[PDB]
């Protein structure tokens, strides 16, 4: 990953690997993974946007 | 030669507003100056947000 | 016929100016860049041709035999380090060109 | 002129009122500051930072 | 330790230097890495066609 | 407050930057430009105060 | 003359806008406040003579 992130920094995702191409599961139903982040951390953001 | 097609555009970014506001210009034309300078917002009876939430 | 090194350089200067200015009228248009860096690699000016090839990729950096050319001048110069740098940035940024892989691996 | 010359008064040069032409063209000047101003300000910006060839 | 005024500017003046000069696109940020499929294969019938 | 100056002062300094020719003033040069964009307005200044022909 | 100046004065008593209540921005406080201009008593014919100089 170091020759792909020359003049990138640290915090920079950049995707260089197999395993990002491979399929996610069907991640069943309404998770708490994949979520809105909360009502109140929006409003947080919007205001320091 | 002379008498040609484009292939390929202009790209944005490098003048008046685009990196430094052009290292800031004190030029700027009639149609840059003031003019609606209050944004109106949706009332009650219009359809303002809080009106529209509550419907079926 | 030329003489000594002023004439030679007057000579570069006239070719390098043509060269610059069909990059800047086409400005993408690989093979241009590629007939510039040609003729730097064949007056042993290689780190010129670095450049070139260099900012082609800038321009165009999923365009496969343009790394071709520029890691096979760094092979052919018996610059083998340079080129196997170039190999491996190859093989990182564009991984699914099987190209890169055989031509590294052999 | 016409209440200026009115009596034994004819038809002469002889009539200073100038208080009415006098606000016609102050009027003006109010709203050719403005306006003015820009322009001179354009045209002193483009002498002394340049023209912005493709930039607007 | 330092004291900091600001300098006091001149409302009668003009700008001072030229901005209108102009230079080529400089590089671009290093390339992401592709991440395409495998690459379906193509025949001599269809690259004819 | 900033108070009043003698008036010989600005007299002088008029007349001393006299046509903007001098050597010795070249630096000057570049703000009587600066302040051409507001000459409209002291045109306004100046004929809003013209002196009523009722005064010496 | 008459019938046109009745004009003059009807479309100013129409297209009367009120007059907007602004913030106050006082240009002339702004540039004695900075240490550029000084402030003097002078005849209005001087001024002139002044004003006419520095135009040219
Ligand atoms: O030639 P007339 O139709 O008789 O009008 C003239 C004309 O005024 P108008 O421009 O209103 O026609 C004169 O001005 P100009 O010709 O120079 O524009 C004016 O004298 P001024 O030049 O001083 O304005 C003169 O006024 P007077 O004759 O009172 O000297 C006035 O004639 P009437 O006063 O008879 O209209």
């Amino acid at each position: 990953d170091a020759i792909a992130r020359q003049g990138q920094s640290k915090d920079k995702v950049i995707y260089s690997k197999y395993t990002d191409l491979v399929p996610k599961e069907v991640m069943n139903a309404d998770d708490p993974d994949l979520q809105r982040p909360d009502e109140e951390a929006i409003k947080e953001i919007t205001e320091k946007t | 030669t002379a008498a040609r097609p484009t292939f390929e555009p202009a790209r944005g970014g490098r003048g008046k507003g685009e990196g430094d506001l052009s290292q800031l210009s004190k030029q700027y034309s009639s149609r840059d100056l003031p003019s609606h300078t209050k944004i109106k917002y949706r009332q009650t009876t219009q359809d303002a947000p809080e009106e529209v939430r509550n419907r079926d | 016929k030329i003489t000594d090194e002023e004439e030679l350089n007057d000579y570069k200067l006239r070719k390098r100016k043509t060269f610059e200015d069909n990059i800047r009228k086409n400005r993408t248009v690989i093979s241009n860049w590629i007939k510039y860096a040609q003729w730097e690699e064949s007056l042993k000016e290689i780190q010129r041709a670095r450049s070139i090839y260099e900012r082609a990729l800038d321009v165009d950096y999923r365009n496969i035999t343009l790394w071709l050319k520029y890691a096979e001048m760094e092979m052919k110069n018996r610059q083998v380090n340079h080129a196997r740098n170039i190999w491996d940035r190859a093989i990182t940024t564009l991984p699914r060109v099987n190209q890169f892989w055989y031509k590294y691996t052999y | 002129y016409y209440r200026f010359n009115t009596g034994p008064v004819g038809k002469g040069p002889g009539c200073g009122f100038w208080a009415a032409g006098w606000r016609v063209w102050l009027f003006f000047m109010r709203g050719i500051t403005p306006l003015l101003e820009r322009w001179l300000g354009n045209l002193l910006a483009r002498q002394f930072e340049g023209r912005h060839s493709k930039g607007v | 330790v330092i004291r900091m005024v600001e300098m006091q500017k001149d409302p009668m003046e003009p700008p001072r230097f030229k901005i209108n000069k102009k230079i080529p696109r400089g590089p671009p940020s290093p390339p992401a890495p592709v991440m395409h499929s495998p690459s379906r294969k193509m025949t001599v019938k269809e690259q004819q066609e | 407050q900033k108070e009043d100056m003698p008036p010989e002062h600005v007299r002088k300094i008029i007349r001393d930057h006299g046509d903007m020719t001098n050597r010795k003033f070249r630096h000057d040069k570049r703000v009587y430009l600066g302040a051409l964009k507001y000459m409209p307005h002291a045109v306004l200044k100046l004929l809003e105060n013209m002196p009523m022909p009722w005064e010496q | 003359s008459y019938q046109k100046l009745l004009k003059y004065y009807v479309l100013n008593a129409l297209k009367h806008r009120p007059p907007k209540a602004q913030k106050k921005r006082y240009l002339f406080r702004s540039f004695k406040a900075t240490k550029f201009f000084q402030s003097t008593k002078l005849d209005w014919v001087e001024v002139g003579l002044q004003v006419c100089r520095q135009g040219y």
